[PDB]
């Protein structure tokens, strides 16, 4: 072959924290079909938004929006339990089909995105240069979003563990932990990675009795 | 719309 | 400058499932220092092994081993709660210092790796060609390790939720769930991504009452 | 040695 | 656009010394059209062969042959004077049209190469890895072909200059020069770059009177 | 090795037409030593200027100047005959030694350029993005400089051939040729590649008798 | 066939 | 200074 139809830019979705998560890497030959399974960020979340992105930046807001759609009818569950399969399918014609399926309900929604959508040539080239100009800023954002999500995990898992602990947790421990949880909830609102790590650390330092209780319960 | 999905 | 000291290959650690997780990307100018926070895979895990890797492959076994060391004295806790900070620090001399610190205990261990360690020039070039020859095989492995870890999450979270559910969970539901959990535990032993997804799906399909109970408890 | 760390 | 039609490999022609000379660089978006003007290697050459190549190697024999054709009816001229324009034109359908036109006669010949010709995907990937595995061997070949062509230039230009010099050139000078020219003609047959440079040097060292005569004649 | 000392940018010299000609490619491991042999653009040229450049652009003026120096004492010769060997030698300390040697006289001049010279990190990254933003503009410039040099060749070779032709060339032919040579000399002053090709073509069209005479003389 | 072209 | 070298 003298030509190869390839994707000029990565294609993916926005995940928690406003980061692009790639489903089809830049320079993939089409036709192609990839899937990954995602979950909910909150207890009892009833719907997710699938926001389809084109580009090479880590920040979702810095990539091109191809469209978005909602999947609802997610059944009441703890965060992280539902399995929402997202598939990106680019056919022989260069049409992208994105679907999200809830593996519990079997409910599914799709967006179809015409071959002509997204960034034109000049934007594509600016994009490839921008990811490269900003590799460091993007790395730092990726590490911040990671820390923030780990903090959110710790926040929510700890609160759950205090509730299952009940009386097993001493008064002093529970005061220390809940002060720390408030401070971490606040730091999760900022963009200061060290501050989040500082509150996580404080929570790790005050929660040792709680962790023992939680481990012993199961 | 609603929250974006989380990667587990 | 007419020269720039840069890393010829990525440096990282082996994480759960035998995948390399990069701490310092290929082509990073030194001196440099990056950190990320990791956790434990098991309830009550008392130690982790930090296995330092050099190379561009997704499979840890396909990269060069720079050394390994253990961090223990991790206090009894549920999987995913401990915060083990791993830092890669390459100084002006090209020496890599790797340390792991438990943020709860403050316990820390390090390995120091001389500038001369790891792959020589010819292996470096073979490595860069191999990651490229095997981009697809590596992608598939990465997606398998991801699915496997999500399945492991589901397995362990579900078992915890059955225990906290107790009598709240109907007899029929609990039979269906525990059959599914056994089947998923078995599939997690294989390398068949679809089979794991099939058992996860079955668990999602049988657990809807359990998820309602779990959400209501918190 | 023991298990490798998990990415959270 | 979600796809971009680009050339997976460079396209060009074999030039003197068995090197690939690129007309359309790897990763060029089609449709595209490039041309370059070439000439003859020999006095009174009546025809050239246009040998169309696909790939990233410097050695023509290491690339994929797309086809070849001859342009003749080149009018009697000194080497390097005829202007043979070679155009590579890849249309919207991915068909490559290669033509060569003699700007003196206006005579033209073409080869048309179907979109499906050349290397398939797996060969393309092996090729991109091979150019990269062999960047040094290829560099050395390119420098050898360059030296050889410069030596050939010196050989032929010097012989022409001796003929126009006639009696103006002293007996001793002309003996020294013709011995050197024989030694260079022999070294041009090998693949030893230093040996060619050694004979060129010897010719430069013995020809100083000749160069003065040649400069003075014009 | 955990580090590799490599050149962040190409190093070369300015050649005829204001183009950078690379001697040491970007990403070359040091220590390294490359040489190439160049010649003079004019009859009786007595000196060349070696202008050392760092960067990835085709236009010499768009790269970083590392310094320049002259080699003189070139003996009287036709353009293209002298052999001026230029060597780039980067030692273990990252110091670049550039020398030019006239293989006829053995005369040599050098510039030594400290490891710290040239573009800093931020300029290096801007440079790599600029070559990439401007790949097309640079390609077009390279093809223009090529055409211009071929035109200059034709201009000068033709004038030499008219002089050796003398009476052998008919009156009508010599009028046509000299009108064409003036028009080409003018077009070589511009930057219009098609205009140069148009005058070259006209010269090829009027010179067929001259080429026959020139071929027959040798 | 015949010689390949030379780049001038 | 003077002309730059030409590549032959």
């Amino acid at each position: 072959v003298l030509l190869l139809d390839v994707t000029p830019l990565s294609l993916g979705i926005e995940t928690m924290g406003g980061v692009m998560t790639t489903l089809i890497a830049k320079n993939t030959t089409i036709p192609t079909k990839h899937s990954q399974v995602f979950s909910t960020a909150e207890d009892n979340q009833s719907a997710v938004t699938i926001h389809v992105l084109q580009g090479e930046r880590k920040r979702a807001a810095d990539n091109k929006s191809l469209g978005q759609f909602n999947l609802d009818g997610i059944n009441p569950a703890p965060r992280g339990m539902p399995q929402i399969e997202v598939t990106f399918d680019i056919d022989a014609d260069g049409i992208l089909h994105v679907s999200a399926k809830d593996k519990n309900s079997g409910k599914e929604q799709k967006i179809t995105i015409k071959a002509s959508s997204g960034l034109n040539e000049d934007e594509i080239q600016k994009m490839v240069r921008d990811a490269e100009a900003n590799a460091e800023a993007d790395r730092k954002f990726e590490e911040l979003v990671q820390t923030r999500n780990q903090g959110d995990h710790l926040l929510h898992s700890t609160r759950k563990q205090v509730e299952e602990a009940g009386d097993k947790l001493p008064a002093d421990d529970k005061t220390a932990i809940e002060s720390a949880l408030t401070a971490l909830e606040t730091a999760l609102k900022g963009e200061d990675k060290a501050a989040i790590e500082a509150k996580m650390q404080e929570l790790a330092q005050v929660s040792q009795k709680l962790m023992e209780i939680a481990q012993q319960q199961h | 719309s609603h929250p974006r999905p989380i990667r587990v």
